[PDB]
RNA sequence: GUACUCUGGGGAUAACAGGCUGAUACCGCCCAAGAGUUCAUAUCGACGGCGGUGUUUGGCACCUCGAUGUCGGCUCAUCUCAUCCUGGGGCUGAAGCAGGUCCCAAGGGUAUGGCUGUUCGCCAUUUAAAGAGGUACGCGAGCUGGGUUUAGAACGUCGUGAGACAGUUCGGUCCCUAUCUACCGUGGGCGCUGGAAAUUUGAGAGGAUCUGCUCCUAGUACGAGAGGACCAGAGUGGACGAACCUCUGGUGUACCGGUUGUGACGCCAGUCGCAUCGCCGGGUAGCUAUGUUCGGAAGGGAUAACCGCUGAAAGCAUCUAAGCGGGAAGCCUACCUCAAGAUAAGAUUUCCCUAGGACUUUAUGUCCUCUAAAGAGCCGUUCGAGACUAGGACGUUGAUAGGUUGGAUGUGGAAGCAUAGUGAUAUGUGAAGCUGACCAAUACUAAUUGCUCGUGAGGCUUGACU
RNA sequence: UAAGUUCCGACCUGCACGAAUGGCAUAAUGAUGGCGGCGCUGUCUCCAGCAGAGGCUCAGUGAAAUCGAAAUCGCUGUGAA
RNA sequence: CAGGUCGAGUAGACCAAGGCGCUUGAGAGAACUCUGCUGAAGGAACUAGGCAAAAUGGUACCGUAACUUCGGGAGAAGGUA
RNA sequence: GAACCCACUGUCGUUGAAAAGCCAGGGGAUGACUUGUGGAUAGGGGUGAAAGGCUAAUCAAGCCUGGUGAUAGCUGGUUCU
RNA sequence: GUGAGGGGAGUGAAAUAGAUCCUGAAACCGCAUGCAUACAAGCAGUGGGAGCACCUUCGUGGUGUGACUGCGUACCUUUUG
């Protein structure tokens, strides 16, 4: 099975008008006051007050 | 849980040994028979000398079946065998002695006489 | 004790509190109560007990046993009313707990050893 | 009619006198509160609306906290409605109660629930559709649709043609049930047979239409 | 449908399963912080858990069975010797699970286990 | 001669399906010799005549030969009525029970096997009944491939032969990941006269609609007897459908045990890996039928054929022309589910927002500063909800998930150590040990500090009250 | 066989058998053609549960045949029908 | 060329010496498709046709019909440990 | 009955892992057996335990280059006002 | 990233002549501005026609858009059509 009619381009925008991206949640952490993804540890070991790497 | 083509042993001494069921009588496209329903059989085993002949299309009702029966308290009876015994085309019993044991879904005006001669109403 | 507490209430308002001990592979006789018209009599069964459930007011138990020939199994509901009295005559000495391998046995296989206290 | 809102709590079985056992469902009823009622000057129709169960405040809204506070009774975990008529009607006030004492043993009801989800589903479930051989040279075909319309005439498919779908998760009545027992110390009702649902989801009891 | 029932799958069959999680288990408690897929983090604890709850009574029974489990002399000896008597007052928790992000190669959600009072 | 075949062309021209036609076919009507003890018309009806339908056999050659690719079976259907069953009637050569014929009626229902590739047919045994037709002689981008119709081989027959058949027999490759329309499910956007959380009315749509047997009336009415009811009640079944898991069972590769081979853990003991879960016996939750429960009950309104009341035209008669009735499983309601995108966008309860400047295009006008409400969402712990979604519960003012403690259940007599045995093994400690998904408690672990969206009283005209 | 257009035995008005294009038989042999039994079974009544691989969601890479152009609904009729 | 434990064996299960985990992954656990395991009562009623599945299966001993070209048929069939 | 040589049935695959395969079963397996290396037979010819089979994925007359721009009462196409 | 690629500085008459570098068309694919578009059925145009935006010689002007409305089944070939 294949198509009759080449589709046209106003279609196929209307079809992809489903395909936009979205943002993540993120949040200035406390002790240290940079930016992370919400409810993880920073990319230097902290969450929630505590350090993982001494 | 008798259908088409089930064989069963005859608890009766009618003369026949072994029945094939050919159809369940009692509505359309009704698929099976248990304790008390009546079907008919063709015979393939039988005594010789009897009364009853291999190749005859008889009636016959259901009394035992390995299935089981439920009971109102909730129990259910099982036996080791799928049984019938014989009738005639009034549809009465046509026997002189019953083998085994049989059960309370013949007591009906119908099936006097099975348990009258049976040894054991278990 | 799987149930919701309203349920396990409402259940323990029935049970009995008169059964024996009674495990697989002994042999019993149990009454039952027959109602025949308004004739009430009692009638005997006497065979040998192959599983058990203990599930609280959900028990059963099956008996089976040879009658003139015919093997016949029955499960009977322990708290039912209908069941009169449970009678305990020999306790058996088994190694499992359901002894469905005796259905393929007859007589002189079929023997269960009797437990020696 | 007028009826009960609760909770499905699971199902067992009780042994009469004769020893016949009697399957059971088991419903509680925690006691239903009026919140409003409706007239024909105000809404054009007669009916009562009642809530039951709790609710943290954290969890109630500040509209549904006035709607409630109108009333005079607490927040519950659900708000329902029951259609009446003026003879039903007479008796009944904002913040008055409803209990398991509505129902007597031996009357005949119906029973409302929410049947339990089984997700996407196939012919053969869904619809009895009948399975083709599972040998004698079938390819890839054995729970599948089959034909699904005729030809050229009339060249589509019909509407309400039977497929594949999402299946059960839908409100369900279950009508002539028998009240087996009316508990009231405990706010239960014992009812024969199986009712719609899953345990512990809301049920509405109602006596029956088939009168 | 899948209602009410527990345990994963992970793409495995059962013994790969079993022989994967007891090596994580032992794993973790060789070196008390393990960076693994998120899933198996909250599998972990179900495997993990329990082996730490047996190793509160020192018995040859109990050394038996932990040694059926994880077929590791050191992990037994470290089991009954050190993080038993450290939680015999913990009634159950004994693991940490952290989001730590996605993974480079795939993208796929990670996380941190930890044992609560590592140091 | 070519079925071992090949190229150029044709729907200028055949086989399939469509189309036109209706000789043939099927169905209906008109006349009525006669048959029916008399009596054409209860039921048949010669000789002749007039139509309808578009099922049969045909006629034509308009479409398709730069391809509309199948005789039956399977699966899934939808419509007609010229009705097979069930429902309502008129007449009868209708005593009753039954039957014959015609009228109304399309709501539901409407066999399993033996033989053959069969459609069909014959046969066996059922049923209330096993209807007649249309839909590309419905359905092969849904399945099959037994028949026919390629290439091999043989028989009968024909031909000198290559070969052939009002014939027979054995064997013989069935491709396609679905763009559009249609259909079954499930979301996103915007709209609905400021915004929000809930509860709702019902224009309308869909589902369902079947029926046997026994008892009672009553061995009564009827009948010479043999037989044997209408109307009106009760009970219990078949098939179909829905929900559910208390009971009976199945499954239950994360639960318990027995056992074979081999390898390893230093060795004994004890265990683990692999052999279809190695094989074997059980089995909790969940799912499930063969298990359990429930449904098609009753009642209103208008009618079909048919039966009337009163009544003239036509001094009588007459259901009709004025007027007034009864009347069916059929129509509208009634029962169940969905339903305001019903753009006509409906109704009710409650909640939220009332600040200052400048400018011209004096307008629900445009730019500053200040304000982010009721709520919704992102995120997290998750579910008896689920493809993704959506929907439900909870987020420290906490039992949402895991763990821990207790219980329950299943399997069944752990390990170690003692006794008795030469030993295999048996007994005691002890119904022990181990026990996924179940019930109940319990903050030990994880649901953090947060962020985004949503605003600042909601134009005009007319009317009624204020 | 309850029921047999196939099968087996016989009858012989052989449409149109017949003796090295061999006739009638024949033990053994055949992934050879037809028919009937025992056992066995999910072939079936009528399907249910479970395990693995896909399907589905996310990250990376990335085809195909086809295609005059498309703002590409139903019905009844019409019309190269 | 080719070892060990069983074994008639270079068959088979698990191992030695020696080689490897096969150049996309991570989740989820719907219809439907492929490959498997189990299944109540019935047991070919399926179908052109028992197609496909299920079933039998070792060693030693006992016992074994018609028919026959006297070799066979024959591991006939069936039974025991 | 393994190796080895074949190709009877079924599912899958059919824009395949593969321009003829995989999996589960199947046949022969001291012989008219299977196989390596090197040779012989050349197109109206060869070879064939015979199917019009094979003769480099091509066979009722191989492939390549020439005659050659073969012929086509046939189909298509044929460009500004 | 001591990469690829770019932004400045500099050379040159010219670097949008910067190395697959003269000119740089069309199919095809982006970003920005103006207007229209989420109650309405089809070869997508054509004859009317309100409103809006910018320009303006301030119009009986120009440019872009086209709510609503009458009519309207592509092109070629071959054909009785």
């Amino acid at each position: 099975a294949v198509q009759q009619n080449r589709k046209s381009r106003s279609r196929r925008d209307m079809r992809r008008s489903h395909d936009a991206l979205t943002e993540n949640a993120l949040t200035v952490d406390q002790a240290t006051g940079e930016t992370h993804r919400r409810h993880h540890v920073t990319k230097d070991g902290f969450y929630r007050g505590r350090q993982l790497f001494a | 849980m008798i259908q088409t083509e089930t064989m069963l042993d005859v608890a009766d001494n009618s003369g026949a040994r072994r029945v094939q069921c050919i159809k369940v009588l009692g509505g359309s496209h009704r698929r099976y028979a248990s304790v008390g329903d009546i079907i008919k059989v063709t015979v393939k085993e039988a005594i010789p000398r009897a009364r009853v002949k291999k190749g005859d299309v008889m009636n016959a009702v259901v009394v035992r079946t390995k299935f089981g029966i439920r009971r109102p308290d909730g129990s259910v009876i099982r036996f080791d065998d799928n049984a019938a015994v014989i009738l005639n085309n009034n549809k009465a019993p046509i026997a002189t002695r019953i083998f085994g044991p049989v059960t309370r879904e013949l007591r009906t005006e119908q099936f006097m006489k099975i348990i009258s001669l049976a040894p054991e109403v278990l | 004790s799987g149930k919701h507490p309203l349920v396990q209430a409402i259940e323990n308002s029935q049970l009995k509190t008169d059964l024996p001990e009674f495990a697989p592979g002994d042999t019993v006789v149990v009454q039952v109560k027959v109602k025949e018209g308004d004739r009430e009599r009692l009638q005997a069964f006497e065979g040998v007990v192959i599983a058990k459930k203990n599930r609280g007011l959900n028990s059963a138990f099956t008996v089976r046993k040879i009658s003139s020939g015919v093997g016949v199994e029955r499960v009977f509901q322990t708290h039912s009313p209908v069941v009169a009295k449970i009678e305990v005559k020999r306790r058996g000495d088994v190694r499992r707990a359901k002894l469905y391998y005796l259905r393929d046995l007859s007589g002189k296989a079929a023997r269960i050893r009797e437990k020696l206290p | 009619a007028i009826g009960l809102v609760g909770r499905k709590c699971g199902m067992t079985r009780i042994f009469t006198d004769a020893g016949v056992s009697v399957p059971v469902t088991v419903i509680e009823v925690d006691p239903n509160r009026i919140t409003q009622i409706k007239t024909l000057e105000t809404d054009g129709y007669q009916a009562v609306q009642v809530t039951t169960g709790e609710r943290r405040e954290s969890r109630v809204t500040n509209a549904q906290k006035g709607h409630f506070a109108k009333a005079g009774v607490a927040a519950g975990r659900l708000v329902k409605e029951f259609r009446v008529t003026e003879a039903e009607l007479e008796g009944r006030e904002v913040g008055g109660t409803i209990g398991v004492d509505l129902f007597t043993v031996g009357q005949i009801v119906d029973v409302t629930g929410q049947s339990k989800g089984k997700g996407f589903q196939g012919g053969v479930k869904r619809w009895n559709f009948r399975t083709q051989d599972a040998t004698h040279g079938n390819s890839v075909s054995h729970r599948v649709l089959g034909s699904t319309g005729q030809n050229q005439t009339p060249g589509r498919v019909f509407k309400g043609k039977k497929m594949a779908g999402h299946l059960g998760d839908e409100r369900v009545t279950v009508q002539g049930l028998e009240i087996v027992s009316v508990d009231t110390e405990r706010s239960v009702l014992v009812v024969k047979g199986a009712i719609p649902g899953a345990t512990g989801g809301d049920v509405i009891v109602r006596p029956t239409i088939k009168a | 449908m899948r209602h009410r029932n527990s345990g994963v799958k992970l793409g495995r069959t059962s013994s790969h399963r079993k022989a994967m999680f007891e090596n994580l288990a032992n794993s973790l408690f060789e070196h008390e912080l393990i960076k693994t897929t998120l899933p198996k983090a909250k599998e972990l604890r179900r495997v993990a858990e329990p082996l730490i709850t047996l190793a509160k009574n020192d018995t040859v029974a109990n050394r038996r069975l932990a040694f059926a489990r994880t077929r590791n002399a050191a992990t037994v000896g470290k089991l009954f010797t050190v993080l038993g008597p450290r939680y015999k007052e913990r009634n159950g928790g004994y693991l940490r699970v952290l989001k730590a992000g996605f993974r480079a190669g795939d993208a796929a959600p990670m996380a941190y286990v930890e044992l609560v009072d590592r140091e």
